[PDB]
């Protein structure tokens, strides 16, 4: 057990200790103090003179001549194995549960290597969320980056959590008609508060989602660096699970703009020149590092696949988090503060949403043939009659010719039955059902978008689906 | 050789003392050995930038400097290849270390282990000068030429016999002891000299009747193109690798996202070259590098992939070089001139921005080469700001040195509408320097049908307004005829499917026959109009299913095809008075 | 809207103005810290 | 209608915590039992020449006052200072040249750093 | 319908016993190896 | 330390219609009060002190005049507790630290009097605290920073205020304590960006943690249209959690009668971007009577006069009765749209004075006047059709 | 300056209203001037002289060719002079502070020279504590018959409300007086904006014993039907004037009525029963149904009376 006293200097988060070159860079380190206690640390920099470490908790009781440092691993390590599942954490790999700690069958350093281009592989296959307008139109491949672009009052947790209890494959679409491939949920939380935990503790245990999932949850009063560490020791469990037992890992991280705000704290503290609007100039790389570590491999039947969430602080999309993000994920989900304060749940906008890889998902061999011309009509119609219904407030409803007041009509019950489903579980057949049954109050001559084929084998439905499940 | 310790560690940057002598821009390997790079010297004290992450690193660990600056490896075996931004081949990097790239892997560019069949060109006592040609290798049906290196002279001592060899093979040694192997090595941050840069008299021809056209680019001149999602700039850039002028086409992805970057992968080796039955890859080069590499090959890429198109030029080759987004590689100079503590210029980028974009894009031209012959460099470098805003100022800066600039719509592409290049803002400025040579090798009345077929666009794009407010059949009949004559130009000239067997590539001659039936038909119905013919009977004429059919016809079999649309459009009109 | 846009750039343009000084002023007091504690010796 | 699998689970995690505790304690016992055995000069002896070795100079050397007839012979021998203290129990304590550095080699210290590491091999063996 | 968890926190409770008693039977070989491992 | 935290089911009545009603706060939760100097935060704070139903009020004077607290001890020990009768000046707990006194003393302020909440909720009680301002706080910081030669995170502040305001707001909370008992500590702090930018670090700081934003409006305090809370820019996260508690001791549709509003409000606020636009006369009958519905929610039902003798406490109840007959009337209008009445005609309806004049009536008053009113509401309609 | 040395003319307590006895104290005048031109210093004596007032007034001068460093210390001594008066010899002060702005940019030579780290747009970090320790000096003390009263005179650069000096001292003040551009260049004196001016202390000293009864509901009408007024502008500058309902012209005319008769006054002085009888002349130009923030007694005993009844 080595120690080192020969500390000089405490002010903030940094203090230096003197004749300590034996600790690399990066190395953990903890502090403890005349009164017994012990708080961890983290080396920032290190030389022949002296090292200096940014303690995680605060400095209250620290005094240069009765603290001591000692070290405790050389690089960042985290011991994972297959029985994490049903167990919860505090972002640092200690349990929280009340259970005994996990034994590790191995130790990985959780700043994992990032992938061979050469080695990945398109994805090709869907996730079934259960949420009609992510389903259909917004479909989410395995292997895909997709965040939710959120408000200040929107309920993002609550859909996280409905996505996160609701999710799973559908082996059978496809042809396999098995349930071989197993499938888990990877849960990161970032500077959430006490209600938010509670909720999500509640959730997690009331439907048994807890069963298949794993829980790294970080409070707002956590130290700052704990809040950096947890996606990633999140992402290096989803990918030890995938790549090492053929498992399909849904990745859902709380708040990318907490996790921002603990970078550019980190940055400060350790005296650096920010880049645009204060932020570190290395931030595209951190995100990148972050969310690039999702995808599927060639020669493995596992996949990861991340759903970031993040709240645009005015609102604004020039902003450089949603900016970066939306540059390096494929597309985004936008949720809408009109719907929510109309009482729609949930609140998802279909207009400014975008899926880049829902061409590669759909198709005939999976989900099914009529997917994706449904899906375009849909859009073209709703936006149609959204627009319509801005005209009709000033030129009257006699004014309008039949075809508008149709239009009308539709965008009316599309946002009532098809968007605000509520707590439902909607699997795709039914989602397709509600939509061709929307799509049959227009004309049979107004769906230009969809070949004859399939209006003629789905057309004609009435609208007796969303009241199977009040 | 200069060797050091490790003195300080303060994130990617490291201290090494002891390294008195070490060259300014040196590469270094750092630990036990990360690659680095030299950019601070002080005293006895040098500053090292490492690539790769430094977590681990213990103060006293040695340094050493290799001597050179960043260069890559010239020569046989970089065909069929891809590599990553530093110049390593990804396939071995994986046979080696598995799915993932671990730090401080090395491996060569060219293989070391591969026999080629020599063939000598020169003999004993032969005076050479830096850029001759001293034999021949074939590789996938090319003749690879080991050339001297630009910065060697000295006469020939003696020379192997024709046989088997490795790249590490001493083929000819000079009389002053100097060694020629297979390959040699250049730094990526200077130019190739040549002897001279000709000017840009020459077409390079894309195969793409809009772009070969309305927009053209010469023989080793630089353009830009936009890359908004859905407008299918994949399979343009795909089909422009296919069907282009360049015996050579190297491929560069400096920084794109992951899974563009793996369908950009995984689609080339599909691709079959037009010229033979083989796939496009034996004459591709593939540099790829996905976002969360390191920041300092995302920003090397470029160079070497313009290093390795300027070897393959000198070669004497043509060589077309695309690079796939500029503005990511500019995210990484921004983040590497940040990790310097530089003062921004403008919106957070370093300064010196606009003077590195030029250095990149005026390698590009067509020059002699040292050894006499012929080769040049086309450059068609991608643009992607985020939003789509045209005033970033790298869409600025890139604007102000490029000489064409082809804009992809995804409204036009909305309306499947291919290959979806908008004609009202693209531009180009090497028509007048290509005139005498359309007039020469085309038609002597080339300009003037270009100049007849850009107007006719112009009016009928003009006239949007009115169609728009009170619909087509509220027009005259001059009106009416204008908006049908841009109606047919667009879906049988400006449109062209590239998955069609023989629509897929249009030479000059097809195109000209095509612009002379269409003005030869507007001639035709003008009269006609002004004959009091209604323009409904002139809009359902038969021979217009022969010029919508035009662009579907084989090419040796096209000029027959045009006679008798040319005989049919003069009948059609006077027969039926 | 041109007057919508003239203002929109002007905002943006004194923001920008306002950063620079600000980041200027940072590397200033680097500058002098680190000249104070080489200095003293 | 399946919570009954998750109780299950829980508890079959119990009964695996309850047995690695038994077995901590179980090891506790017999490393606190050390000291009235005669392999304890022996074990001692080598705590301290791994102290002694492990810093390349040691101003002085701590020890138990127990401890220290078992180790007088080297402390002679290896020419370091000498000098006792009650709290120390069940190691040594090598205080660097300079007197900023100082190890600790109890056994206590050595059972918390290697149990982490020997608790998956103990697992695997046991079941 | 509600009574539905006893006969789970029952089989919970035997599952409990049969690990515990399987594991007490070879308690001291873990300990002796746990001995041997930490002594030099 | 405590034993263990609740999940919060009570609401935190503050007395005022529309932060009680449109964003509620739960007993233990947070909430922010941002907007300029002038904006009407000190008032709706001193009202909150002197009206919520809270057991024991700490108030935090963090650098704010000295002005504000001679006004609270001359005029409290005069009011009367609404709970047991006595002095108001017996509940309340007072740390002033006035913009002259020293500035390191604002971050011991704010921590002493937290500290103080803290401990009256260990003895059981259920504790409001409310601090004048974190700005000062802030400020104070910033100035202790640049005295230590740091270096700044952003505007100067240290980085580690988020940190700071964290650790802060994270003491609230409802709790099962030491002692076996159950209590809770509810904060509400009032932020002051400069210039009235909300883009200001400590703003963003604090609206990602807070679970209610109450944002104020620089236009409706132009107006002197108070509280002058901006509709559009607040939120709260508390209304999905309350909504039980409202069925059992409110009424059994109160939270359909809160959804309706908002729902009106938000057409409303949609509606006015064409009305800016082509002006209001351009519109049909069926928006100008949402837009004139909107009006009438504005000015008689979100608006309080907080110097009234009466309008200044409005029970649930009341609000509840006022919304009801707001929508009954709404719905009689739009019955009457449907039947060719004019726009016009309808906004001359005696009864429109009645629901304006409806706010002013005693507590004691109010549930005779409400049927009163309901019946001339349905014979306005129904016996003149 | 003009509005200054009228306010300093004019001011005085009414103690009949207030039946606190006849006791009639003059104002005592401690003025104080920072980088202050010739021009207004000029204009300042001579106002001085014409009422008299020389008197009895302190003056500290800190003219503009004086050392910029000066001016540091002259509010300090200012208040100093003023707080003993008050509370040592019961007097009654009227503190009038010139410029601000010197102030502030005095103070911001002195933490550049000393290298602080600057709040907004360089003006240092402590610069809101510094301007405290100087507005916070004036009130009244329980126990002493004194008091001090503050007038402090700023100019916002480029007419920004948002900047940091007029921020701060807004954030520090109990309120503050407002001019505007627009109604100086109508010709409008003194060109006061109600709409962005308050007065937090405005509700203490108005009431049933204090002034009239009916001067807070008659205050908050007229801002009411002010701002209605001023929006109709923007809707008449949008669309057509003719397009207008006659609701909408009432409030209009009332809104020009009201900038050229109750703004408007010139070098006269008026008393606080003229002034109440102005406003209920401009209210009596709306229909009574519309003044829903004034009790009907107040509108049965004082509603009806025409604006040309006045002065004609
Ligand atoms: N609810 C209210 N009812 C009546 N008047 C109010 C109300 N809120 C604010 N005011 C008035 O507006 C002024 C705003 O000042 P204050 O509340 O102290 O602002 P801030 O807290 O932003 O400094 C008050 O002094 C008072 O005259
Ligand atoms: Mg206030």
């Amino acid at each position: 057990k080595k120690e080192y006293t020969g500390i000089t200097y405490i002010s903030g988060p940094l203090l230096f200790v003197e004749n300590a070159k034996d600790l690399a860079y990066g190395a953990i380190v903890d502090i403890k103090d005349g009164t017994g206690r012990v708080r961890g640390g983290q080396v920032i920099e290190v030389s022949e003179e002296y090292a200096v470490i940014q303690v995680f908790e605060e400095t209250t009781g620290l005094d240069l001549a009765t603290t001591s440092v000692s070290l405790v691993e050389d690089v960042a390590r985290l011991g994972v194995s297959k029985e994490m599942l049903g167990r919860r954490f505090n972002g640092i790999g200690k349990p929280i549960d009340g259970l005994p700690p996990i034994t590790p069958e191995k130790r990985l350093p959780i700043t994992g290597l990032p992938l061979n281009p050469v080695a990945r592989r398109k994805p090709e296959q869907f996730i079934q969320t259960g949420i009609s307008t992510i389903d259909v139109m917004n479909t989410l491949v395995r292997g895909q980056k997709l965040p939710i672009f959120s408000g200040s009052g929107l309920p993002a947790n609550e859909i996280a959590a409905q996505i996160a209890r609701q999710a799973t494959v559908r082996p059978d679409l496809s042809g396999e008609g098995e349930k071989e491939e197993p499938f888990a949920v990877v849960f990161a939380a970032m500077g959430i508060t006490q209600r938010e935990l509670s909720y999500f503790i509640q959730e997690f245990e009331r439907t048994g989602a807890l069963s298949r999932s794993v829980l790294f949850l970080n409070k707002a009063d956590d130290p700052t660096i704990e809040r950096i560490l947890t996606p990633r020791m999140a992402l290096t469990v989803a990918e030890y699970l995938a790549f090492e037992h053929d498992y399909h890992v849904l990745v859902i991280l709380t708040d990318m703009t907490n996790y921002c705000e603990a970078l550019r704290e980190i940055g400060a503290a350790r005296e650096e020149i920010p880049g645009r609007r204060g932020y570190p100039g290395y931030m595209y790389t951190d995100l990148a590092t972050i969310y690039e570590r999702a995808g599927v491999v060639e020669g493995k039947k596992g996949s990861v696949t991340q759903i970031p969430i993040l709240s645009m602080p005015d609102d604004d999309r020039t902003h450089p988090i949603p900016d970066l993000t939306g540059y390096i994920t494929e597309g985004q989900i936008q949720l809408s503060r009109e719907l929510h304060r109309k009482g729609i749940y949930p609140p998802i906008d279909p207009l400014p949403s975008l899926s880049r890889l829902m061409n590669n998902g759909v198709g005939k061999g999976k989900t099914r043939e009529d997917h994706k011309q449904v899906s375009d009509q849909l859009y073209s119609a709703y936006a149609n009659g959204v627009d319509i219904r801005k005209l009709v407030a000033i030129i009257g409803e006699d004014a309008l010719t039949e075809n508008d007041r149709r239009y009308l009509q539709f965008a009316d019950a599309f946002e009532r039955f098809f968007i605000n489903q509520g707590q439902q579980n909607r699997s795709i057949e039914e989602s397709l059902q509600i939509a061709w049954a929307l799509l049959s109050m227009l004309p049979q001559g107004e769906l230009k978008r969809i070949s004859k084929d399939h209006i003629g084998k789905y057309y004609g439905q009435k609208l007796e689906e969303i009241w199977g499940a009040p | 050789m200069i060797q050091g310790v490790i003195q300080k560690i303060a994130g990617p940057a490291v201290i090494a003392k002891g390294m008195l002598g070490a060259r300014m821009y040196d590469i270094c390997k750092v630990g036990e050995g990360l690659v680095g790079e030299i950019i601070r010297l002080d005293g006895d004290t040098a500053f090292v930038q490492v690539y790769e992450d430094t977590s681990g690193l213990k103060v006293g660990e040695p340094v050493v400097s290799t001597g050179l600056p960043l260069a890559v490896e010239l020569g046989p075996g970089m065909l069929n290849g891809i590599y990553d931004g530093i110049q390593r081949p990804l396939e071995r990097i994986r046979e080696k270390t598995g799915i993932y790239i671990t730090r401080g892997v090395v491996v060569h560019a060219l293989d070391r282990e591969k026999k080629w069949a020599w063939t000598p060109m020169v003999k004993p006592g032969d005076e050479v000068r830096g850029g001759m040609v001293l034999g021949t290798v074939p590789e996938f049906g090319f003749t690879h030429k080991i050339l001297v290196p630009p910065d060697v002279r000295g006469r020939v001592k003696e020379v192997k016999p024709a046989g088997e060899y490795t790249v590490e093979e001493p083929v000819v040694v000079l009389e002053d002891g100097t060694e020629l192997k297979m390959y040699h090595t250049w730094p990526v941050r200077r130019a190739r000299p040549v002897q001279r840069k000709l000017d840009p008299n020459t077409p390079f021809l894309t195969g793409m009747r809009i772009l070969d056209v309305l927009f053209p680019v010469a023989m080793g001149g630089t353009a830009a193109i936009p890359g908004p999602f859905g407008a299918g700039k994949s399979v343009t850039q795909q089909s422009l690798a296919k069907w282009s002028n360049a015996d050579v086409v190297v491929y560069v992805g400096c920084g794109e996202r992951g899974n563009e970057m793996t369908d950009v992968l995984v689609e080339f080796p599909e691709l079959t070259d037009p010229k033979t039955g083989g796939p496009l890859m034996h004459r591709t080069v593939l540099i790829a590098n996905t976002s969360n590499m390191p920041v300092a090959a995302r920003e090397a890429s470029i160079y070497v992939g313009v290093t390795i198109a300027e070897y393959f030029r000198d070669q004497g080759f043509s060589v077309a070089l695309m690079a796939d987004s500029t503005s990511r590689w500019a995210e990484a100079l921004r983040e590497i001139s940040s990790r310097l503590e530089e003062m921004p210029a403008e919106e957070g980028y370093p300064p010196y921005l606009a003077a590195r974009l030029a250095a990149f894009y005026e390698r590009a031209g067509k020059v002699i080469t040292l050894g006499g012959e012929e080769g040049a460099v086309t450059i068609v470098g991608a643009v992607s700001p985020p939003g789509g805003d045209m005033s970033e100022p790298v869409t600025q800066s890139t604007l102000r040195i490029v000489g064409a600039f082809w804009r992809l719509d995804a409204s036009l592409a909305f309306r499947r509408h291919f290959p979806a290049i908008n004609w009202n803002g693209s531009y180009s400025l090497f028509t007048s320097a290509l005139d005498p040579w359309y007039r020469e090798n085309v038609a002597e009345d080339y300009p003037e049908l270009r100049d007849a077929i850009s107007e006719l666009l112009q009016r009928e794009a003009g006239l949007q307004e009115i169609v728009q407010l009170v619909g087509p059949d509220a027009l005259q009949d001059a009106e009416r005829l204008v908006i049908e004559v841009g109606r047919i130009i667009r879906e049988d000239f400006l449109q062209q499917n590239a998955y069609h067997e023989v629509d897929a590539y249009c030479s000059m001659k097809k195109a000209y026959g095509i612009m002379k039936m269409i003005l030869a038909f507007y001639k035709e119905a003008e009269a006609a109009i002004k004959r009091g013919v209604s323009i409904d009977e002139i809009l359902q004429l038969p021979v217009l299913e022969r010029i919508g059919r035009a662009r579907y016809v084989s090419e040796e079999e096209f000029p027959a095809y045009f006679e008798e649309a040319m005989k049919e459009i003069q009948g059609a009109f006077k027969a039926l008075a | 809207i041109p007057g919508i846009r003239a203002q929109i750039r002007f905002i943006q343009q004194v923001l920008e103005q306002r950063e620079r000084e600000d980041t200027f002023r940072l590397k200033r007091i680097k500058g002098k810290i680190e000249a104070r504690e080489a200095e003293e010796e | 209608e399946s919570a009954g699998e998750l109780l299950v689970a829980t508890a079959r995690t119990q009964a695996r915590g309850e047995v690695l505790e038994e077995v901590r304690r179980r090891v506790r016992e017999a490393l606190e039992a050390l000291p009235q055995k005669p392999e304890w000069p022996e074990v001692v002896r080598k705590l301290a020449l791994e102290a002694l070795e492990a810093l390349p100079g040691a101003k002085a050397l701590v020890a138990n006052p127990e401890d220290l007839p078992h180790l007088e012979a080297l402390a002679r021998e290896r020419g370091v200072e000498l000098q006792a203290e009650p709290a120390l129990r069940l190691g040594v304590r090598a205080v660097g040249a300079e007197g900023k550095t100082q190890v600790e080699n109890s056994l206590l210290a050595r059972l918390d750093r290697a149990w982490d590491a020997l608790s998956s091999k103990v697992a695997q063996a046991l079941w | 319908t509600e009574a539905l968890l006893a006969r789970y926190r029952e089989r919970a409770e035997a599952e409990a016993k049969a690990v515990r008693e399987k594991a007490m039977a070879r308690l001291d070989e873990a300990v002796a190896l746990v001995l041997k491992e930490v002594l030099p």
